[PDB]
């Protein structure tokens, strides 16, 4: 035998030892999955809900902008629907992490908005379109409104994007926890602690609490080091929640006021151009539920021993090799810590 | 170093010289040996700086 | 479970983008994240 | 300052400190070259002498084979001179380390020898040449003679080739010693030991013997580890010297007997083919002189301190920072050791 230390005879061969080793691996993985399932499902639920809620907010804001265009500026439709749809499509694509430039969103929005304003509201009566698009920025017809919207929406969209990516990376690392492959020596120690008692002919004897403690603190020396970074992740997420609904919903008022502002100087503009051419509640409940799992990595070996059959009294128990009266007494982890450091820096820089 | 996707990476041919490297898969069913790769480390010839004229 | 006990019901299936989760501007998962089917109880 | 620990005032700036550091580098390299020069010249001389001696032996053996062809088989000349010259040219090319196949040398020798024997000795009277070359090996006309010569010459030529390769690699490592770049910390310690006394205004004060010992054992911790492998190299070379002149010189007798053997079955062969178509003294003196340098790597820091200006009494000396009454108290190296291990295995496998 290569795992079961043979003190007397033995009721099991080498192949039965391999079977016990595979069952030990699977039992450890199942225990880790059972430990991590509640937190995994919490973060998965919240990620899905926040994603759908942000999409609902973006759709409602696009709808509100379209409705106020229909109501206040019917002369700008249906072209208004095209650029509003493109703007909010790029909004959602940015929220979901795609490479979108916010300044470019706002600038293309006003570039498309100005020519229809000039042709339908100021000078009623397609080839000259690009001259108007250039004059929009060259004459600063919209004043400070484009930069106001630019900062207003970039500030909220960046924090929302990083919030979603933080939730997804938490899901990723919690998924990594239950798939942690361990050393061969730990495989043999778990086989001895859980099954090698059966090879000596014992039926209901459980391993000693202290033996479970030494084994678990033996193979979880690396996993426990993640606890500092996981705690910093929780606290940085709390730092970030303490924003995007109000901005996207006031966008219509800001655009209407910008259109008024441009119409205010129509006299000079027409002549010059004619010559020239419950969310906050949810994230609060999420942070308050996430703080209940701040001890997850530090309490993990305690969980494995308290949910495995063990003799807590350390009396008449299995010590890995014999029945005693009293007990005597990185690469994947590195990737988890790397991603936690990255997301923690990204969190801390926002707030 | 051993990779998760079963690859043997050698950075320098100094700390791990030539040999017949063989990959072997172990399972609860049995073991299987792959075809051994003959990895030979070669040193290219390098002349010398000229001496002085006799 | 079908939300409606008698008649047209709903069944949902979630598919998250977390294995692996996008980092430092990685391309996000391509296609749909939720699946819904009509059920008759 | 970043090297000279300023205890009082100082007479030198940062640029003078850099100048002292570069002079320290040059002094260390010059001391190593002076330490390694005798051994380097010894091995270079012996490599050159043995190369010339082996070339002389090969030329004399080719001359003897050509002379015995002129005398015993004039009908085979001048073709005999062509294949003898090609054979001994490939011999010398193999001795000097070129990729030459010994079995291919012997096989091409007999392949070229058989057709001229058939055309001039057996059947007197260019396109049919290849049929004879094939029949040479297909009918095994030369019997066991080709394999006898093959083993006879491969055995000696491999030991001679590895002897020359060992000499060249010894030259390589001894050349590397005096070009060994050291750590920056050692650069600063050597600058303090040799020159930083001048920054404090001292003119003739020498560093303490014990301070030189600690500094040298500080930066030669890696170089000293080569001593085991260098000793094993010397002893394995001694194992190898304890061979090629007699073989190459008896080649003519072996070939003559093989030609007699082929002529012995001429009756059947012609019909079948018509239908079908002071050296040992030198290596001993070299090993006895090389054993005087077996302590080269272990005595090297002792050499650097005994040839640098030091206060051996350890009284009124420089301790790197002040004048005291009494003293208080690598990648390239890895390559050297790798090549020494390789050549030592190759040596030991040969003998
Ligand atoms: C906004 O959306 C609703 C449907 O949700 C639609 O009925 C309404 O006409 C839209 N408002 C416009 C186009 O003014
Ligand atoms: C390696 O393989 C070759 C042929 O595949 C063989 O001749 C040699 O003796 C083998 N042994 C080693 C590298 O130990
Ligand atoms: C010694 O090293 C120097 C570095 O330039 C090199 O150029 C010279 O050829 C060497 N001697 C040899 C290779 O034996």
């Amino acid at each position: 035998l290569q795992v079961c230390l043979p003190k007397g005879p033995t009721c099991c061969s080498r192949k039965m030892e391999e079977k016990y080793q595979l069952t030990a691996r699977l039992n450890m993985e199942q225990l880790l999955q059972s430990a991590s399932m509640e937190l995994k499902f919490l973060i998965i639920q919240n990620a899905a809900v926040f994603q759908e809620a942000f999409e609902i907010v973006v759709r409602h804001a696009k709808n509100y902008t379209n409705a106020m265009f229909k109501n206040n500026y019917p002369s700008l439709t249906p072209q208004a629907f095209e650029f509003v749809g493109e703007f909010f499509t790029d909004v959602s694509l940015y929220i979901l992490g795609s490479d979108i430039n916010v300044d470019d969103m706002v600038n293309e929005l006003f570039d498309s908005l100005f020519p229809v304003i000039y042709t339908q509201m100021m000078n009623p009566g397609l080839d000259i379109n690009e001259c108007l698009r250039g004059a929009r920025r060259d004459l600063k017809v919209f004043g400070s409104f484009p930069k106001l919207i630019m900062t207003q929406v970039s500030k909220s969209l960046q924090v929302t994007r990083i919030f979603l990516q933080a939730l997804n990376l938490g899901i990723e690392v919690i998924n990594t926890t239950d798939h942690l492959k361990f050393s061969k020596d730990c495989g043999r120690m778990l086989t001895r602690m859980w099954y090698c008692s059966y090879c000596q002919g014992l039926m209901m004897v459980k391993p000693c609490g202290g033996y479970c403690n030494v084994v678990m603190q033996g193979c979880m020396a690396g996993v426990v080091e993640i606890d500092k970074y996981w705690r910093e992740y929780i606290l940085s997420l709390e730092e970030l929640v303490n924003d995007m609904e109000n901005v996207l919903l006031g966008l219509f008022s800001t655009i209407h006021d910008s259109i008024q502002y441009v119409q205010k100087n129509g006299g000079k503009l027409t002549t010059t151009i004619g010559k020239l051419c419950t969310l906050s509640s949810r994230r609060r409940e999420l942070i308050q539920k996430l703080k209940s799992f701040i001890n997850f990595y530090s309490a993990l070996p305690g969980y494995i021993c308290s949910h495995s059959p063990v003799a807590e009294n350390d009396t008449l128990c299995w010590n890995g090799q014999e029945l005693v009266e009293r007990y005597s007494q990185e690469p994947v982890v590195s990737q988890i810590i790397d991603k936690l450091k990255h997301i923690n820096q990204l969190l801390r820089t926002m707030s | 170093d051993t990779r998760a996707d079963h690859n043997l990476i050698i950075r320098q041919a100094r700390l791990s010289d030539s040999g017949n490297y063989t990959c072997m898969a172990a399972n609860i069913v049995a073991k299987r040996r792959s075809l051994s790769a003959t990895v030979v480390v070669y040193v290219n010839g390098g002349w010398s700086s000229w001496t002085e004229w006799s | 479970a079908c939300n409606v006990r008698c008649g047209r019901g709903w069944q949902k299936r979630s598919r998250t983008c977390t294995n692996p989760a996008p980092l430092n501007g990685g391309a996000f998962c391509e296609g749909m994240s939720v699946q819904k089917i009509t059920c008759t109880a």
